[PDB]
């Protein structure tokens, strides 16, 4: 890809004492236009792992179909598919992070940037960040595009430190990551009101919800703002 | 005579004899077979157990092709292997191609395409195989087998490898006295009870039994091995 054309917008994840949420919009937007409602931009690739992917919608749907298929390619000659040599989010992520800098090298890239969450098969939570560059990174937090800049700084609240995860319970973990949707809304003019939202969990299962709406905002004030400056 | 020392030499009569030792090749092999329910298939195989030193429950026979194809085969175990490994290419291309599990009736014209062209060259060795495959598509149950001339056909019930006739008897019997069909359960039972009665015929030596299934009311129309209480209850009634 070259120039990307129809794009989704941030998608944004934290860790919390148990495991992993990640959550991303369900807009596609053509240049200024808001043109496709209902595209999911979180794919569940087994049952520990859900990958959220942001910019060009043609090569996140690529990226569905390399998924899929690494799936079909793990269960051959495998009597312990669903077991110990289940797919692993390190395993994922590795493999998606190869193909990214692969194609960067070869100046034709996937216009896209990536967090993989899950949690690990001993239990430890897994959280990572690769873009359409190959760049890869970790945090506590993550959030790519426009999120970077205003997810983060709310999230990097409840989860400042390393320290801090043990402390966070699931319910705190979700309120901010509802909240920063919330703003992204607020702030963000390519964005849309519906979202979905994925908790992996080490004790629980996963949990996919779909079809979230953004809640109770704030718009009163609005009608004590008159004219600019010196107007009524 | 001298018709018989390269592939893809016809003889007087009109025979290649190549592939006439590759059947030889297969007849030397494990009993497999394969019978069609109502509404899926069930896929059988005898293991010979030649040293107690082999771990059980492992060395798996039966292969996955994408997620709802079942193959097994009879005669050399590599070969089947290569052929089950261009069968997964040729699925996974379909599949990139036109966004839908292939057809089986596709698939098994795609392995009977690979297998035939071994068939027209001196260069390369025909398989030594033969097998028995299916699965559950849009248009139901499909089962087929496919032998080492690349010729296949759609089958009720088949049988291949050393104890091929008296699996075949017990094949023809079960659809003589079931014209309406079978369930999936009762064809995993009736494919235990098969394959012991042929194992008869080499006594010889121990053997395990493998059973896979694919049927849509009870795997959504996916393959899965049956490894749990349902594994011993069709060994005890095969027993019995």
């Amino acid at each position: 890809t070259q120039q990307p054309i129809v794009t989704g917008t941030s998608v944004i994840s934290m860790k919390y004492d148990n495991g992993v949420i990640i959550a991303a919009d369900n807009l596609g937007s053509y240049g200024s236009l808001l043109r496709f409602n209902g595209v999911e931009r979180l794919i569940p690739v087994g049952d520990n792992t859900v990958v959220g992917i942001s910019g060009d919608i043609s090569d996140m749907q690529h990226i569905e179909r390399l998924l899929k298929d690494l799936v079909t390619e793990n269960a051959y000659d495998n009597p312990l598919a669903d077991a110990e040599e289940a797919l692993e989010p390190s395993y994922i992520f590795e493999y998606l992070a190869t193909v990214m800098y692969q194609r960067r090298s070869k100046m034709n890239p996937l216009w896209n940037a990536i967090i993989v969450a899950g949690v690990q098969s001993n239990g430890d939570q897994f959280l990572r960040y690769v873009n359409l560059l190959g760049v890869t990174y970790s945090s506590p937090t993550l959030a790519t595009g426009f999120g970077a800049h205003m997810a983060n700084p709310l999230l990097r609240k409840v989860v400042d430190r390393e320290s801090d995860i043990p402390k966070t319970t699931v319910q705190v973990a979700e309120e901010a990551i509802v909240n920063a949707m919330r703003v992204l809304y607020y702030r963000d003019a390519r964005s849309s009101r519906n979202f979905s939202l994925a908790i992996i969990d080490k004790n629980t299962g996963l949990t996919f919800k779909k079809n979230l709406q953004v809640e109770n905002m704030k718009w009163d004030f609005a009608k004590d703002i008159k004219g600019y400056g010196t107007q009524k | 005579t001298g018709y018989d020392l390269s592939n893809s030499v016809f003889s007087p009569d009109g025979r290649n004899f190549q592939v006439e030792y590759a059947v030889k090749a297969v007849e030397n092999g494990t009993t497999s077979i394969g019978i069609k329910c109502n509404d899926g298939v069930v896929f059988a195989v005898e293991k010979l157990i030649t040293s107690k030193l082999l771990v059980p429950q492992k060395n798996v026979k039966i292969q996955v092709v994408d997620r709802h194809i079942g193959c097994v085969y009879s005669g050399l175990i590599p070969d089947g292997r290569h052929l089950v490994n261009r069968g997964r290419e040729e699925a996974a291309s379909f599949k990139k191609l036109y966004k839908t599990p292939i057809p089986i009736p596709a698939f098994a014209d795609r392995l009977g395409q690979y297998v035939q062209a071994h068939t027209l060259y001196n260069s390369v060795r025909p398989f030594g195989v033969s097998t028995i495959f299916g699965g559950v598509d849009k248009n139901g149950a499909h089962l087929y087998m496919l032998e080492p001339s690349g010729s296949y056909w759609g089958y009720k019930g088949a049988a291949t490898g050393k104890g091929r006739q008296s699996a075949k008897a017990e094949l023809e019997k079960l659809v003589d006295h079931h014209p309406e069909g079978l369930s999936a359960r009762e064809a995993v039972k009736q494919a235990a009870k098969i394959i012991y009665l042929a194992h008869e015929d080499n006594k010889e030596k121990d053997f395990e039994l493998e059973i896979s299934w694919c049927s849509l009311s009870e795997t959504n129309g996916l393959h899965k091995f049956v490894k749990g209480d349902l594994l011993q209850e069709a060994i005890d009634f095969a027993q019995k």
